[PDB]
DNA sequence: TACCCCCCCTTCGGTGCTTTGCACCGAAGGGGGGG
């Protein structure tokens, strides 16, 4: 017994008509005992084919979760909703809340089924469940009250939130809290133990505004950035120089200052690539001051909140993943490499998935945007195995890229 | 009027109206059989006389049930259905024999007269209008609109199928152990339970379903094996597709091509390695389908081949869902392969074949892995879960694959069958420059308007070419240019380009092409023992690219 | 001379980077199959 906010979506645009892609046993197990219970709870209620709208549903675990958790992909919609959670009701970012020095991630995601929805846009939350060998057709359902992992849930309830948050903002006054969809984002500066204990607060101080929080530990401080680096050689090659005057020559439309004349040089004639060439006064002193300005910051980089966030990710090898963030090309707001992630030398989808959350989580973080990714492997490949390695509650936007490794720009 | 079962709304794409279009001058023969039943409608309900109150006119035909006596009737609605508005089907795809779970007993049933069970929507049957012909010109026919799901329309199927799972929902929670397979009016019923108690469930539900109006003729109903189901012949313990007939034409036009290749897909889910690849050349840009077109040594000799494996009947099992998933992979060579799913060894689940060609340059690598995902897609509809892969492809030839690609891959859990021929790749380019080895800075250029180029190449020992060419492009040329340098190089050999092109080709590793020149260069890869390809930025003043930039230039 | 669903194989035309050539992909019309 709530009042409804009324939803429209973008002018002139229809709602989301998507696909539903097959699903394993063990999820659509997990959907249907989800679908149920919610269903007893009127939290949604059973559709029919006169619904020209459709949005995909599949199930996930978060890490270390063990409970089956359940996950819609809005995109499509959120897409066609995006004058609501933008213009209208959206957030303020905190820029302090990257500057924390732990930072929580909790699932409030629960707490969105208490408020109603608008009658006249639950005809967009439409989903089906599928069933395995077709044996039924599609049982469809939609939502009756604010969906898990809808991009305007948390700005109806931000009201709500920031009621419930009050006592706890001023109780704790210099604690940081940003709220990005089904996901409450907590940060202190105070010691590892003193920070889990007041989030065991937030907690209970949420359970008695009834929701549940069925913690993911981050530090944003801890994160380091990844810049362009030339090799270390007492003895170089034609192939040697040949490389690194590409990967300079590459390197300048980042760096304007680079320069390869005294390099180039040293490549004058035909040579074979394994010849030794000893560098010149000029050579070694125009890589001297190369080598110091890629130490230093790109000129003119900055955040633009009209923007969208791209993300470039290139696979290394042996474990290693590079990744770039950029509005503008070659204008990059921050770079990095991660190693070592789970099914390292045995599963790249299971890393590039990891990369993605991770990349996503910390521009989440800094700006509060979710960016669309450039993923380096194929449609296929992607779509089919993406679901098994998926632990978060929300999908960002991407596409694919075949760029081959002309050049070893981000990592020797 | 009465009211069966609950209706569905329906509208109209908002702002239009409905359809008035004339009808066809259709042949007496048809408005004979026609009228017969069409006044038998009004009777029970399911037509009705209007006035000309309704503005409304769309055209009827009819054809005979196919293997029957009896016809069908259909209204022509296309017009209707641009006008009509969107849907969202709720079939998701079809069955298949090799997913149902061993039953004890089992039923098949059809629905008499399907769509004329439903009720359609109140507000909306208006739209229905059209006019019954007659013997002469002179009698003008009573125009009807209907009141159940025509035959035709373009939401009859979806609200069918919507509206039989809420019918069979109450009885589907009393009965959780029955197993019912609801396919548009074809009902798969099976239990484990005693036949004796089985049928007499399946009473109960055939009471059920005449609760809400909905016949069960004995005719339809199948109470033996083997069950005639989406084309299949259900045995108690095992499944086969029903025969399948290859035309026995002497003189073959494309029409007559296209119905083989379609038989033959459809062969090829259970009849193992049927080969389409010679018989599909035959219909690269044909204009007419009229058109007769000559059969190949090569797709003679598929077809002979592929009557040979439907000469002897084979068939398919069923689902234990204890025991676990295989399937395995062969490689049939030009870029062709096939897979058998099973369980037990030599009792197969199902069959199927990859045959499709992904890009302009590929390799058995990328095919292979192609093929294991669309098994995995196809494996996940039927089952819920992935098979375990059996593989014709060495450990170590794949660890080295996907470690070394740029682009992100995988395959699920899988195990080596040495089975031949084996996937491989066919060269490997060496991640560091060859001591000793001569180096070859090649380049290629051609002029935009002439279509003329020279490619070429200058080496650290002094030795030279260039070459002119004849209507050719930059790609070409930047292609040709290494061509020639693996052609008058030893075993062992480094080439240097400035050809972004050229070296992302190479790189991937390809052992087929369309490019005819690309044949050329794997072919020339595939006989050296090391090659080391390199890139550096033209222009530059950079080592020999600049001096066989000048040569190719002028 | 109708409708809805799934599949393969071919063409074609749009898209973006490999660039005004070449490669990719998705929509579409051919067929098979189900009701
Ligand atoms: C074969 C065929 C079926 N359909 C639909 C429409 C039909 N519903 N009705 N009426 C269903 C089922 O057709 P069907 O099961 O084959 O036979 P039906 O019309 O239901 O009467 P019956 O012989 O006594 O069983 O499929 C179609 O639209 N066009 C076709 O060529
Ligand atoms: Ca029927």
């Amino acid at each position: 017994p709530i009042e409804t906010v009324p939803v429209k979506l973008k002018p002139g645009m229809d709602g989301p008509k998507v696909k539903q892609w097959p699903l394993t046993e063990e999820k659509i197990k997990a959907l249907v005992e989800i679908c149920t219970e919610m269903e007893k709870e009127g939290k949604i209620s059973k559709i029919g084919p006169e619904n020209p709208y459709n949005t995909p549903v599949f199930a996930i675990k978060k890490k270390d979760s063990t409970k089956w958790r359940k996950l819609v992909d809005f995109r499509e919609l959120n897409k066609r909703t995006q004058d609501f959670w933008e213009v209208q009701l959206g957030i303020p970012h905190p820029a302090g809340l990257k500057k924390k020095k732990s930072v929580t991630v909790l699932d409030v995601g629960d707490a969105y089924f208490s408020v109603p929805l608008d009658e006249d846009f639950r005809k967009y939350t439409a989903f089906t469940i599928p069933s395995i060998n077709n044996e039924t057709p599609g049982i469809r359902y939609q939502y009756n009250v604010l969906p898990q992992g809808w991009k305007g849930s948390p700005a109806i309830f931000q009201s709500s939130m920031t009621k419930i948050l009050e006592p706890f903002k001023k109780q704790n006054p210099d604690i940081v809290i940003y709220q990005y969809m089904d996901d409450l984002y907590v940060g202190s500066d105070l010691e590892i133990g003193q920070h889990r204990t007041k989030i065991e607060e937030l907690r209970q101080h949420l359970l008695r505004w009834g929701l549940t929080t069925p913690g993911y530990e981050l530090h944003p401080d801890k994160w380091t950035v990844q810049p362009i680096v030339l090799p270390e050689k007492d003895s170089w090659t034609v192939n040697d120089i040949q490389k690194l005057v590409g990967k300079l020559n590459w390197a300048s439309q980042i760096y304007p200052g680079i320069k390869v004349r005294q390099l180039s040089k040293l490549l004058r004639g035909t040579k074979a690539l394994t010849e030794v060439i000893p560098l010149t006064e000029e050579a070694e002193l125009e890589l001297a001051e190369n080598r110091e300005i890629l130490k230093e910051p790109v000129h003119g980089v900055y955040y633009d909140p009209s923007k969208d966030l791209i993300a470039e990710i290139q696979k290394q090898g042996q474990g290693q993943w590079t990744y770039q963030i950029y509005q503008e090309p070659f204008k990059n707001l921050k770079t990095g490499k991660y190693a070592r992630m789970r099914g390292a030398h045995t599963n790249d989808v299971k890393q590039l998935t990891e990369a993605v959350q991770k990349i996503t989580t910390e521009s989440i973080v800094i700006w509060g945007k979710t960016p669309k990714f450039k993923l380096p492997i194929q449609k296929e490949t992607w779509e089919t195995w993406w679901t098994e390695y998926w632990q978060a509650t929300w999908i960002p936007e991407w596409e694919f890229v075949n760029t081959p490794p002309l050049v070893k720009l981000w990592y020797q | 009027p009465i009211s069966p079962i609950e209706t569905v709304p329906v509208k109209l794409k908002p702002g239009m109206d409905g359809p008035k279009v004339k009808q066809w001058p259709l042949t007496e023969e048809k408005i004979k059989a026609l009228v017969e039943i069409c006044t038998e409608m009004e009777k029970e309900g399911k037509i009705s006389k209007i006035g000309p109150e309704n503005p409304y006119n769309t055209p009827v035909f009819a054809i005979k049930k196919k293997d029957s006596t009896k016809w069908r009737k259909l209204v022509d609605f296309r017009e209707l259905n641009k006008r009509t508005q969107d849907f969202w089907e709720v079939q998701l795809g079809i069955p298949h024999p090799a997913g149902l779970k061993k039953k004890k007993s089992v039923t098949v049933l059809d629905v008499g007269d399907a769509y004329f069970s439903v009720p359609l929507d109140e507000d909306f049957r208006k739209y229905t209008a059209f006019t019954i012909p007659s013997i002469n010109n002179e009698t003008p026919g009573i125009r009807y609109q209907y009141n159940v799901l025509p035959q035709g329309w373009k939401g009859s199927p979806a609200i069918f199928q919507s509206s039989m799972t809420k019918i069979l929902e109450p009885f589907k929670k009393q009965n959780p152990d029955i197993v019912i397979y609801q396919y548009m009016d074809d009902l798969y019923v099976g239990s484990d339970l005693e036949i004796g108690q089985h049928r007499t469930k399946i009473e109960e539900l055939r009471q059920h379903l005449l609760r809400w109006g909905l016949t069960t003729p004995d005719k339809k109903h199948q109470k033996e094996p083997p069950f005639l189901w989406m084309g299949y012949e259900l045995h108690p313990d095992k499944w086969t597709v029903q025969p399948i007939v290859l035309p026995e034409k002497d003189s073959w036009t494309v029409n007559d091509i296209q119905k083989l290749v379609g038989k033959l897909n459809w062969a090829s889910q259970i009849y193992p390695g049927i080969k389409v690849r010679q018989l599909s050349k035959l219909l690269r840009g044909t204009k007419a389908l009229t058109e007769v077109i000559p059969l190949t040594e090569e797709a003679e000799l598929e077809l002979a081949e592929n009557r040979e494996i439907l000469k002897e009947p084979v068939h398919g099992v069923y689902y234990d869902p204890s025991k676990d998933l295989i399937a395995e992979i062969q490689k049939q060579g030009q870029g062709q392969w096939t897979y058998q799913i099973y369980q037990e060894p030599f009792k197969n689940l199902k069959t199927g074949k990859y045959a499709r060609m992904r890009g302009a340059h590929t390799n058995d690598v990328k095919q292979l892995t192609e093929a294991v995902q669309k098994i995995t897609t196809e494996s996940i509809v039927i089952w819920g879960k992935t098979p375990k892969f059996k593989l014709p492809i060495q450990k170590e030839t794949w660890e080295t694959w996907w470690t070394e690609y740029w682009q992100a891959t995988w395959i699920p859990e899988w195990e080596f069958v040495n089975t031949p021929p084996l996937v491989k790749l066919w060269y490997q380019l060496e991640k560091e420059p060859i001591v000793g080895a001569e180096t070859f800075y090649v380049d290629g250029a051609a002029n935009r308007e002439t279509k003329l180029g020279k490619a070429g190449y200058v080496t650290n020992k002094g030795r030279q070419k260039v070459v002119p060419l004849t209507n050719t492009t930059n790609q070409k040329t930047e292609l040709q240019a290494i061509y020639l340098a693996l052609q008058d190089s030893g075993l062992e050999v480094n080439i240097v380009t400035d050809s972004q092109y050229a070296l992302g080709i190479i790189q991937a590793q390809p052992d087929k092409s369309e490019s005819e020149l690309v044949n050329q260069i794997i072919e020339q890869l595939i006989k050296k023992e090391k090659v080391y390809l390199a890139w550096v930025p033209a222009h530059k003043g950079i080592g020999g690219n600049e001096q066989v930039d000048k040569l190719v230039s002028a």
